[PDB]
């Protein structure tokens, strides 16, 4: 895996996705949709509220950009940390704790509702 | 200004109901093969 | 080969009933309804159109009645179970020249005339592709020579076609006195066609200009009236409390 | 605001416009020597009869 | 303003602007439907039924 | 499919207070700049194969016939 | 501002000149006539056709704009 | 009664002559040949379709 | 109330009255 | 049957419940019925069939 700093087109995508993500004023993280995986639910239950909350104000900030169609000002697009992330870390040992919970003869500690 | 631009378009569209709602009625009214045959 | 397979391509001619606002040109719809009977009759049918279409059209309604009662149709069983021949009425469909396919088959060497009612909606490019058609009985090409009993035409599929050159200049004499020429009689005769195969085009053409106008002022209406309902929405400020 | 690029964008466009040009130019130059050249070793004469 | 005035007329019960409503539906069709048919009858000239010169001659 | 409050403060205009059907004649250049800009290149990945592959037959249906042409 | 009124005021003068052009050139309100050969509505009719065959004195009928029109005799 | 469309076609045949020369030098390969398949029937394709896209507008507007 | 009531009620029927004209546009019932 | 009319009573409904299917081709073949259209257009008659 040769991805950052090695790789031309790893730049060029690194370099989209800031565009893209600082435009909106969205980081990373916030694309996680806790619905999606039942596992970022336990992730952002488990975070604290400060971080959530500012998560939270973040994505009410874009979607309302995105409903009034358009970016935010130059200001507060330089003021970004796209990448700054703040759930992986705990995702990671959520995701973990499932693994260790599997391996050793467990019931998973919540499933996805049949819709 | 903004209920008489309503309101052009409320009778634009109370023209276009009649005119589907007489479309069909009519269409399930007679026939001119039949009114030829009417003598 | 292939491109005899095909045809020869018809181009686009500049017809009097083409345009958002056209109307048939009834006084041409008359003359190829003339040149239809006159020479196209004989082994075309139509099958699909009574003589009460014309009334209107092309033709007054006397008019109309004097022309069916010209010719004679088999009616119905009458109090004795036999059947009779009347003089046709206002109601009765144009006559038919053969008894079925397999008599106008045979009566044309095998292949059947078409029927002529929806003939310029069944085929590609219809009007132009019947008028080039009519017109176009050329000399075939150098070294092509066809089968007897077919005549070479480029625009049919194949180059042989089994009807011969009917539309000759003089062929017909028109009532108004029009100069009687091959691309003249085959403008009416396409014309007759056109409108045979679709009598509610000028009705439509007025429905359709009527209801585009009267629908796009309704567009201008929705536009204003979903901007007016978004605009407490769209101009809003909202602080949030956070910067990056 | 980039002035160079600018005229690097002018002088492309000029040179596309006159391209063009060129082409139409050279159509008709290309009729007119088909003609002549027809005119003497071919079928096309200019008297009627 | 126009729009004041016809505001005040009627636009202070729903039922007369029903009926308003209804008036101008009625009317403003009509009006459409002459402005096409004197567009029509412009464009056309010649081409109508009504003036064929064998109208009436066959008989 | 509870709703999560943020904790905002919001200014909101009457509709009635506001030019209705001029931001979309506001900025018409800055807006088809950016239109353009930003998707110029799916422009290309969409109407690329369609054009090529339209030339492409085109030229191989011309070779064809001239070549089958006596 | 104002393009309301600059668009309204350049259509009004289009629509002047136009009807000064109409009573000074169509109806000449100020006297004059107009030639024999655009009244007779047929003289166009026959300066196409003699582009086909234009009528020479020492020779045959003769062809004009050969190029332009694409107009022109074959094999004889 | 001439024929308003062989007149005009008559009259707009000097104006493309190029495919003319080819079905014509079609002509002489294939008189020349005298036994092949010889059809060649591209070259009639060609020529009487420009012929027909000059005789659209003209026909219409000499018809009555 | 119930003079404001009824006049409401007659001014519904006009409009009933004249949309259903509007539907069926019938000179014939009109002119007698 | 020389005057009313069954009309929906085919013959091959007759095997396996009156007749044998030999008699009813027989049966059938004695009587005469028109048929479509020949290849030269006209309205011929052939003997009965089965159906
Ligand atoms: C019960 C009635 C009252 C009620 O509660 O209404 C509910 C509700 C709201 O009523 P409300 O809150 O009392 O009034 C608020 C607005 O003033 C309500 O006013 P509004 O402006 O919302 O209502 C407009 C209404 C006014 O209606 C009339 O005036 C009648 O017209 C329409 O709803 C038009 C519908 C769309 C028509 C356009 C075509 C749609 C696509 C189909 C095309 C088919 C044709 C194909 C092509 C054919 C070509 C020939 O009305 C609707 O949802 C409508
Ligand atoms: C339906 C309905 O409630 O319509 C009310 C609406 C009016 O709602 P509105 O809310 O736009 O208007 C009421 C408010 N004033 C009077 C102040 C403007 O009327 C129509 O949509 C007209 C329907 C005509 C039906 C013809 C058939
Ligand atoms: C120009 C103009 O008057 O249009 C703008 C108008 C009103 O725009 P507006 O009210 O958003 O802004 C106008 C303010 N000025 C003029 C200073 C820019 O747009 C419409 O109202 C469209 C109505 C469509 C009518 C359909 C009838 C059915
Ligand atoms: C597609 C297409 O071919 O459109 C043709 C249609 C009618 O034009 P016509 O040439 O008569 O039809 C030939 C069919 N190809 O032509 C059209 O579809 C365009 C007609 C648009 C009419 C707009 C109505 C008036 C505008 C109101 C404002
Ligand atoms: C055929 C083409 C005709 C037009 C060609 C020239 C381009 C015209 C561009 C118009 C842009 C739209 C517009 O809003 O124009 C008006 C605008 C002034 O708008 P406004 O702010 O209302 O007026 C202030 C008063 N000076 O701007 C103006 O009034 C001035 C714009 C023109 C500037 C000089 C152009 C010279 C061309 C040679
Ligand atoms: C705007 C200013 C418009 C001024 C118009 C002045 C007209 C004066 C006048 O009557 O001029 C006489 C004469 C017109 O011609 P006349 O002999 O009357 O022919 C009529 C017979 N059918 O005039 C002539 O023959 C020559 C002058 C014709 C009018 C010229 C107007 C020029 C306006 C420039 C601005
Ligand atoms: C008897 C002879 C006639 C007469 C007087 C006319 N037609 Fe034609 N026609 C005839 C035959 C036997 C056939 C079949 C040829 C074939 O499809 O192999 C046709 C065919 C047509 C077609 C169809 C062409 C096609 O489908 O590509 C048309 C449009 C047609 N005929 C028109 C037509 C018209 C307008 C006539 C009056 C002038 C006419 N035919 C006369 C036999 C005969």
């Amino acid at each position: 895996f040769l991805d950052p700093k090695k790789n031309w087109l790893a730049a060029q995508h690194m370099k989209s996705l800031v565009k893209r993500l600082s435009k909106y004023g969205l980081r990373y993280d916030d694309l996680y949709d806790p619905y999606y995986d039942l596992d970022v639910k336990e992730a952002l239950n488990r975070l604290p509220k400060e971080v959530v909350d500012a998560r939270h104000a973040r994505l009410k900030r874009a979607i309302d950009l995105s409903m009034k169609h358009e970016y935010l000002p130059e200001d507060l697009q330089a003021m970004q940390t796209p990448f700054r992330g703040y759930l992986q870390d705990m995702l990671a040992l959520v995701k973990r704790e499932r693994a260790e919970r599997e391996a050793l003869g467990g019931l998973p500690l919540y499933q996805r509702s049949i819709p | 200004f903004a209920y008489f631009v309503l309101t052009g378009g409320r009778f634009v569209y109370a023209s276009l109901i009649r005119l589907l709602v007489l479309k069909f009625v009519l269409s399930m009214s007679a026939s001119k093969d039949v009114l030829a045959l009417a003598s | 080969a292939d491109e005899a397979e095909h045809g020869l391509a018809c181009p686009s001619y500049p017809w009097p009933h083409k345009g958002i606002l056209s109307s048939y040109d009834h006084a041409s719809i008359r003359r190829g309804h003339q040149v239809y009977t006159e020479v196209c009759a004989s082994c075309h049918s139509m099958s699909l159109i009574s003589y009460r279409d014309l009334v209107g059209v092309a033709y007054t309604e006397e008019e109309v009645k004097a022309m069916a009662a010209e010719i004679e149709v088999v009616d119905g069983p009458n109090d004795e179970g036999e059947m009779f021949t009347r003089p046709g009425k206002l109601s009765d469909r144009f006559p038919q020249p053969y008894a079925n396919e397999a008599a106008a088959r045979f009566a044309n060497g095998g292949a059947y005339p078409p029927d002529l009612s929806l003939i310029t909606k069944a085929r590609h490019n219809g009007q132009n592709y019947v008028f080039s058609l009519l017109t176009g009985y050329r000399d075939p090409p150098a070294g092509v020579s066809i089968r007897e009993g077919l005549h070479y035409n480029p625009y049919f599929p194949g180059g042989a076609i089994a009807m011969p050159k009917m539309l000759n200049d003089g062929a017909v004499e028109y009532e108004d006195g029009t100069p009687a020429t091959e691309a003249q009689m085959g403008k009416d005769v396409v014309s007759f066609l056109s409108w045979a195969a679709e009598p509610e085009m000028e009705e439509r053409k007025l429905m359709g200009f009527k209801w585009i106008f009267v629908l796009s002022l309704a567009l201008l209406q929705a536009a204003y009236y979903r901007r007016l309902r978004w605009s407490v929405l769209k101009s809003r400020k909202l602080v949030l409390d956070v910067v990056n | 605001p980039s002035v160079v690029k600018e005229i690097i964008i002018g002088i492309t466009l000029g040179l596309a416009a006159g391209s063009v040009w060129k082409m139409h130019h050279w159509n008709e130059q290309r009729k007119i020597r088909t003609f002549y050249d027809l005119l003497e070793k071919g079928e096309i004469g200019v008297v009627v009869d | 303003g126009i729009f004041e005035s016809l505001y005040k007329v009627v636009m202070r019960r729903n039922s007369v602007y029903v009926t308003f409503v209804i008036a101008g539906a009625f009317l403003g069709e009509r009006a459409v439907d002459y402005g096409i048919h004197k567009l029509w009858e412009a464009n056309n000239v010649g081409k109508r039924y009504e003036d064929i010169p064998v109208l009436g001659q066959k008989l | 499919k509870q709703i999560v409050p943020v904790k905002s403060v919001i200014y909101a205009l009457s509709p009635f207070q506001q030019k209705v059907m001029t931001g979309l004649w506001k900025d018409l250049p800055t807006k088809i700049h950016h239109k353009v800009s930003e998707n110029w290149i799916s422009a290309t990945l969409l109407l690329g194969p369609l054009v090529g592959t339209y030339a492409y037959v085109q030229n191989y249906l011309e070779k064809e016939k001239l070549h089958h042409r006596y | 501002m104002s393009t309301k009124y600059i668009v309204s005021a350049i259509l009004g003068s289009f629509g002047i000149a136009w009807v000064c052009d109409y009573y000074v050139s169509e109806k000449k309100i100020f006297g004059g006539s107009t030639p024999g050969t655009i009244t007779n509505k047929e003289w166009g009719e026959e300066t196409d056709k003699k582009f086909q065959a234009w009528p020479r004195t020492a020779g045959p009928p003769v062809v004009v704009n050969p190029i332009t029109r694409q107009n022109f005799v074959v094999k004889s | 009664p001439v024929d308003q469309k062989r007149y005009l076609e008559e009259s707009c045949k000097p104006k493309c002559v190029k495919p003319l020369l080819e079905y014509q030098a079609c002509i002489k390969r294939i008189h020349g040949d005298d036994s092949g398949q010889k059809h060649c029937t591209g070259q009639y394709f060609d020529y009487w379709f420009c012929v027909d896209k000059c005789v659209a507008p003209k026909l219409f507007t000499k018809l009555k | 109330i119930q003079p404001a009531d009824v006049k409401a009620a007659a001014m519904w029927g006009v409009a009933a009255a004249t949309g259903g004209l509007y539907l069926v546009q019938v000179s014939i019932l009109v002119l007698p």
